RNA sequence: UAUACAAUUAUCAUAUUAAAUUGUUAAGUGUUGAUUUAACCAAUAAAAAUAUAAAUAAUUUUUAUUUGUUUUUAAACACCAUUAGGUAUAUGCAAAUAUAAAAUUAUAGUAAUUAUAAAUUAUAUUAAAAAGGUAUUGUUGCCCACCAAUUUUUAUAAUAAAAAUAACGUGCAGUAAUUAAUAUAUUUAUAAAAAUAUAUUUUUUUUUUUU
């Protein structure tokens, strides 16, 4: 099972998708979280960190055990992989929920910075300066269609 | 009226089996339907290609 | 009335065709109406005119107006043509009924004037349909022997 | 068949028999026979709206002959 | 678990699975046997088989059996399919009658043509052209001609084609004998 | 027809099967060449492609 | 429901049954 | 003349459409023992009632098999087997018509 | 030229159009013909005029004294229909009338159900047949 | 929603006859000429005194196949 | 005049009010369309929109009728080909070209036969277009919903039997062996729906 | 602000002159094993056929009666979940499209409408010929829900309901649309929705007058 998601993502998504992925770990499946679409490497890991620090928060309360497997920090892919505990004999012999921590993060971070700097391309896409029409509803002042104030 | 059946059995059976074979290999040349022919690979390819079409 | 309709000859090719509704009349007892869809304005005008001369109706003026109510509907347009002391009608319907030389007719389209459907086309086709359903008194008398 | 429905009368369906038989251009109609119904027939035949009519002293019905002119 | 005989999994071959009923001689199939053919001496069983199969296929029995014996379908889809089948039949019948009513006219024009040939060449001549033995001096000629006609009239066994069964992926129809798409 | 002669029939299938296996090869029809669609406007018909037979 | 039409769809067909339902 | 035959079968046959005539049951079925659809072999409704009832009874008494037509060959005399050599002006067979057309044209 | 088609219909498409030599029915046909030429009438209207024209009281019951299945002989019809085109000035060269009226009938003689016609395609209507398949047409 | 191709131009199968029927033209032309302002065509000059038959009615208006509508056909 | 009354100068002549609002209908019925081809809605033959119709559904099986090129197709010579096949299979010492002569005779005739049948069939297409086909103008009869009114008549009946109550209702399907698996006191066969 | 439905034919929830209800039949062992499936995993496999006639038409059943939910698996299929099971189809309860109605939405104060069907849209093995569009120079077309702000009415249910609405983020539900859709039923749930049981075409058709 592989979950691919974008760089810009709501708190909402983080919540329900976290619960999903953990529910998938509980059933013994392969789990890999992947960002193949990103503005910056830094952002990409911002979200990997978000999703993971939500995941342990939720999966520790329902107490399902999995160990962190693989961090691939790369030009076109920013990804982490988790492996479940095989049996209740595996849960009692090794009882751990094992995650990366500041060292592994920051290290594969600088590794992504250098890996991406070497290829000369720092992201698949970047945000565009376009402003779509936006209503704010009730306002205290004059506002143009894009949601900006009148000088 | 019943059946003529030629004369000797094996000489008839040879013919029947021959023409069954010829029909088998004139059959094998008929176009199948796209769906029968293609794998699940290109099914999923065309699926994503369709979902994303709005861009 | 004049109007514009888009006519698609192909998925690329698009023409602008126009649409005419008119009525030919002479107060001496003969009128007719026509409509057409053509490429140009002049074209649709001429087409509508020969379509209106194809459909010419006449009216027996011995009686000068209908002697009984005619209740008749054109497509979706319910029309009442009834005897009156004078000519009473919508301005357009009125000079259509004048085109026939009716003195005593009176006529109403669709109960309330706000009732759907209402188009200039409908207004014309209605009164012409109604008049075309009208029976002369002589004809009625022979009809009963 | 129910409450909200109209309550029909021999006159009501006498008229509608004749109307529908006139639309289908029939020569004869069999029609309900009551006092005012065959009264109505005699009056219509007076004015010549109807070719003829007869009551056979049949209880239910009697018959009317329709007239067409100029098609 | 217990399966019917026309079920997919019916007669299984596995370490657990064991076939049910008396399987030989006087058997489980005793009064359940739809067809029986005594093989005529010196007749290959391939003609027998293709006769049986042509029969079943043309009368749409093999259609039915294949259809019902594979998947379940609600009585509504069964009705829809059967009545659709029957109404398509009705339509095509009313087409056939038209064709036939025309072909009898064509056949008439032909017979008429034959009449005109008759009064161009005379009746007897035309009969000559059609194989009339006016040259038959004695019975031996007659018996030669009629021996010819005998050797024509004797019917060699017809090998009638049975359309193959098409196995598709998830099997929307196991009635599938062609690759055309169908309305389920 | 030129050169007719009275010579006798041979044994059916005198020819030994070729070294290339025709059996192990799978037949491709629809995607074989590349095509250009003449579709002018609208969504392509779902029954031809995009629909299980 | 949404109070407006999300789609701009005008069919031009006028089946005689839809219009005069008194007679059909 | 009969779109749905009220003529088929002729009267005598009804007598034997009971449970104890396997033969006369059989002349109205297929070679598998199933009935023909109405628009294939049309039967007077009486005959259909009597027939499905018969086959039912006969089956539960053991006088007719649950599948198959045991009299299939014997019954062929009773069915109108139509020779391709004669022409019945009324057929839904489109083959036979064109066959005779062929024949005469070739003549 | 469509005139010849019309006349073909009056001749061959009508069972029992009375005795067509009689000056009465003859005048009916004459007038209607001159009204199909010069466009004063639709072909359909003139045909329905012809078959609905007034002939003689108790027409069918006098028809039982001549005809079995109500099909009269077609000679009077064709002789009258040629006569009318000759006496009216229809053609510049006299023979052409008769020839065309004759020829168009002879060609249709070979057709399946030759003297019956579908009522919609028989005459002018909104939807028509292609010029090859039109009935007494020169292009068949 | 699939429909037979030409339903757009489909004729009215009940009423398409009315337009062409001889009586209609007799009445219409009758009140046209009555005006004094129209020169009567000659067919009118003729059928003026030989008006068409009365009781011939179509099958569209009368839904009876067994009705023998025409004295002629 | 010089052409049809249902077709004027610019296209099909627009009679009903549908034509004036939607005048694409006058000039385009499809990709088989030409200008002479308006008012004749069927287009030429072998051409797009050339197919004749029968009660509204088009006739696309014509060859299958005369038995040229069909699976059910009529075969001219069988006895010959079988006879010759038998000859080939029996022995190699004697070779019979007599059989191959009877056969090639048979074929030589077959050619002309087939051209005849094809010609007669095209005449049938012409006749069918003139005297039968409605030119796609009438409603389909060939699919069950077109007959809905018929089925309605039957549902109505099963309702009046039920005291005019359950419309479209049918008996609950029970089980493969509902009758013999149920104890005394419970319904062993499916009842009328009103009876439940 | 007042100022004239229909009554010959109108599809969602106020039924009504009706003949049913009850039937104890079938099926099962020889032996050493790759069946089913596009693909996984559990693991004996065979099976449950019969009823017409008759019941009279209308006038005070509307608090009465009535519209596919059903004991028994030590019996299966089927379906649901997954090597550990659940369930496996009218003895409780249960009015309800077969139409009596007055412009759309909305619990009957919210927005200003809505709904709709035949024009147009290139590939379905005939001796080339049958096909659909919620789009409207038309699939690079439109649309669908959750997920923020705000606006406004109220009959405040995890977190009230409803209506306006132009962000952000998920997807890809719908236009026969990548396992056809639609309605009811029951279950399921990030969100459109999905699984199963029935009806059904506002889905595209493939056609044995005793073989
Ligand atoms: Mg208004
Ligand atoms: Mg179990
Ligand atoms: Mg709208
Ligand atoms: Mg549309
Ligand atoms: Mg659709
Ligand atoms: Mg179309
Ligand atoms: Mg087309
Ligand atoms: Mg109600
Ligand atoms: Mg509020
Ligand atoms: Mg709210
Ligand atoms: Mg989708
Ligand atoms: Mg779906
Ligand atoms: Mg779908
Ligand atoms: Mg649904
Ligand atoms: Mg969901
Ligand atoms: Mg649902």
């Amino acid at each position: 099972i592989d979950h691919t998601f974008r760089d810009a993502v709501d708190a909402h998504f983080v919540g329900w998708r976290s619960k999903k992925i953990v529910e998938d770990i509980r059933r013994r499946h392969p789990v890999k979280l992947t960002i193949k679409e990103f503005q910056s490497p830094e952002c990409a890991i911002g979200k990997l960190r978000e999703m993971c620090q939500a995941m342990q928060h939720y999966a520790q309360e329902k107490v399902i055990y999995h160990h962190f497997t693989s961090i691939v920090a790369n030009d076109r892919e920013a990804s982490i992989t988790f492996a479940p505990a095989l049996p209740m004999a595996k849960s009692d012999s090794w009882k751990h929920i094992k995650y990366p921590g500041e060292k592994e993060w920051t290290n594969a971070l600088r590794r992504m910075e250098d890996a991406c700097r070497k290829s000369g391309r720092y992201g698949t896409y970047a945000k565009s300066n376009k402003l779509k029409l936006r209503s704010l509803g009730q306002t205290s002042y004059r506002v143009d269609k894009y949601g900006r104030k009148m000088d | 009226l019943k059946e003529w059946l030629g004369d000797d059995s094996r000489a008839l059976s040879e013919t029947i089996d021959d023409i069954s074979r010829e029909e088998e290999e004139r059959e094998a040349d008929i176009r199948v339907a796209r769906s029968m022919e293609e794998t699940d690979a290109e099914r999923e390819v065309s699926r994503r290609a369709y979902i994303e079409r709005g861009k | 009335a004049y109007d514009m309709r888009v006519v698609k000859f192909s998925p690329k090719d698009h023409r602008q065709w126009i649409y005419c509704v008119l009525y030919v009349g002479s107060g001496k007892g003969i009128a007719g109406w026509g409509r057409a869809v053509a490429p140009s304005t002049q074209e649709a005008k001429k087409e509508a005119i020969r379509e209106a001369f194809s459909n010419i109706i006449a009216v027996d003026l011995e009686q000068e107006g209908p002697m009984y109510p005619v209740r008749v509907n054109a497509d979706g347009v319910r029309v009442l043509l009834y005897p009156a002391r004078r000519i009473v009608a919508n301005f357009r319907v009125a000079d259509i009924l004048c085109a026939f030389g009716f003195q005593h007719a009176g006529c109403r389209i669709n109960l309330k004037a706000t009732n759907n459907p209402k188009s200039p086309t409908h207004t014309v086709e209605g009164v012409f349909e109604a008049v075309k359903a009208l029976r002369s008194v002589s004809e009625i008398a022979a009809s009963r022997g | 068949r129910r409450r909200e429905e109209n309550l029909y009368t021999p006159i009501y369906d006498f008229c509608h028999r004749i109307r529908e038989a006139t639309e289908q251009r029939k020569r004869f109609v069999v029609v309900p026979s009551t006092i005012e119904t065959r009264g109505c027939a005699r009056v219509m035949h007076d004015h010549g709206l109807v070719a003829g009519f007869r009551d056979f002293h049949n209880d239910r019905a009697f018959a009317v002959e329709l007239k067409y002119f100029q098609g | 678990g217990g399966y019917m005989m026309y079920h997919r999994k019916a007669m299984g071959t596995m370490k657990y699975s064991k076939w049910k009923g008396a399987h030989g001689g006087i058997s489980h199939f005793y009064g359940r046997t739809p067809m029986v053919e005594e093989v005529r001496p010196n007749e290959p069983i391939t003609l027998v088989d293709r006769r049986i199969m042509h029969y079943v296929h043309h009368s749409r029995l093999r259609h039915f059996q294949l259809f019902r014996s594979y998947q379940e379908k609600s009585n509504s889809t069964e009705c829809k399919l059967r009545e659709g089948e029957m109404l398509r039949r009705r339509w095509h019948r009313r087409l056939q009658k038209s064709f036939i009513a025309f072909m009898q006219f064509k056949t008439m024009k032909v017979l008429e043509d034959q009449a005109r040939l008759v009064n161009t060449y005379g009746q007897a001549a035309v009969n000559a052209a059609l194989g009339d033995p006016w040259n038959a001096t004695d019975n031996v000629a007659r018996e030669r001609k009629s021996a010819a006609v005998r050797r024509q009239v004797r019917a060699l066994p017809m090998v009638n084609v049975v359309p193959k069964h098409v196995a598709t992926m998830k099997q929307i129809h196991n009635d599938r004998f062609n690759y055309r798409w169908r309305v389920n | 027809i030129s050169y007719m002669e009275d010579v006798g029939r041979s044994v059916k299938n005198p020819t030994v099967p070729g070294l290339m296996s025709t059996k192990g090869m799978k037949k491709k029809f629809h995607n074989l060449y590349s095509s250009t669609s003449t579709k002018r406007m609208g969504f392509s018909n779902p029954t031809l492609g995009i629909k299980k037979v | 429901l949404k109070t407006l039409d999300v789609r701009e769809y005008r069919p031009l067909a006028m089946p005689i049954e839809f219009r005069f339902y008194q007679r059909y | 003349k009969d779109p749905q035959g009220v003529q088929r079968p002729s009267p005598e046959v009804y007598m034997k459409l009971n449970y104890k005539n396997p033969a006369t049951i059989s002349r109205f079925l297929t070679r598998t023992g199933h009935m023909y659809p109405a628009d294939i072999l049309p039967l007077n409704p009486e005959a259909v009632v009597k027939l499905r009832v018969a086959k039912a009874q006969a089956i539960r008494i053991g006088l007719y098999p649950r599948f198959g037509n045991p009299f299939w060959f014997r019954s062929q005399k009773f069915r109108p087997k139509a020779y391709q050599e004669n022409y019945d002006p009324t057929t839904y067979s489109t083959k036979r018509t064109v066959e005779h057309f062929a024949y005469n044209w070739v003549q | 030229d469509d005139m010849f088609i019309w006349l073909c219909h009056t001749a061959m498409s009508v069972l029992n159009p009375g005795d067509m030599r009689s000056r009465l029915i003859y005048n009916h046909l004459r007038i209607l013909a001159e009204s199909v030429a010069s466009g004063e009438m639709t072909q359909r209207t003139a045909f329905r005029f012809f078959e609905s024209a007034v002939r003689s009281p108790a027409y069918r019951e006098i028809a039982k004294r001549q005809l079995e299945g109500g099909a009269a002989t077609r000679l009077a019809g064709i002789s009258a229909a040629a006569d009318v085109m000759r006496r009216m000035g229809l053609t510049r060269r006299p023979m052409s009338s008769y020839f065309e009226l004759y020829q168009r009938i002879v060609e249709r003689s070979e057709a399946m159900t030759p003297w019956g016609f579908p009522p919609l395609f028989q005459f002018e209507e909104r939807l028509s047949l292609e010029p090859r398949l039109k009935f007494f047409s020169r292009a068949s | 929603y699939k429909m037979p191709k030409n339903m757009g131009v489909a004729p009215r199968f009940d009423t398409w006859n009315e337009k062409y029927e001889p009586w209609e033209h007799m009445k219409r032309m009758g009140r046209l000429v009555g005006t004094g302002f129209y020169i009567p065509p000659e067919w009118y000059n003729h059928f003026r005194m030989f008006p068409p038959i009365n009781h011939n009615f179509q099958q569209e208006k009368t839904l009876n196949p067994h009705n023998a509508s025409e004295p002629t056909q | 005049r010089q052409h049809d009354s249902g077709v004027n100068q610019y296209g099909l002549k627009p009679t009903n009010a549908y034509d004036y609002i939607n005048p694409t209908n006058l000039i385009n019925f499809g990709r088989g369309t030409t200008f002479d081809n308006l008012g004749v809605r069927r287009a030429g033959r072998g051409e797009i929109d050339s197919s004749p119709s029968h009660s509204g559904s088009p006739v696309f099986t014509q060859a299958k009728l005369i038995g040229l090129s069909g699976e059910e197709q009529l075969t001219m010579c069988q006895s010959e080909t079988m006879a010759l096949r038998l000859c080939m299979a029996k022995a190699g010492k004697e070779t019979c070209e007599r059989e191959s002569r009877a056969l090639d005779s048979c074929l030589g005739r077959v050619g002309h036969l087939r051209r005849a049948m094809s010609e007669a069939c095209w005449e049938f297409n012409d006749w069918f277009i003139q005297n039968v086909s409605d030119n796609h103008t009438k409603p389909f009869q060939h699919r069950p919903h077109d007959w809905r009114h018929f089925y309605a008549q039957e549902k109505l009946v099963r309702e009046r039997q039920q005291n005019g109550h359950a419309y479209g209702r049918r008996p609950k399907q029970f089980s493969f062996g509902a009758r013999y698996v149920k104890t005394d006191g419970y319904g062993k066969r499916p009842r009328l729906p009103y009876n439940k």
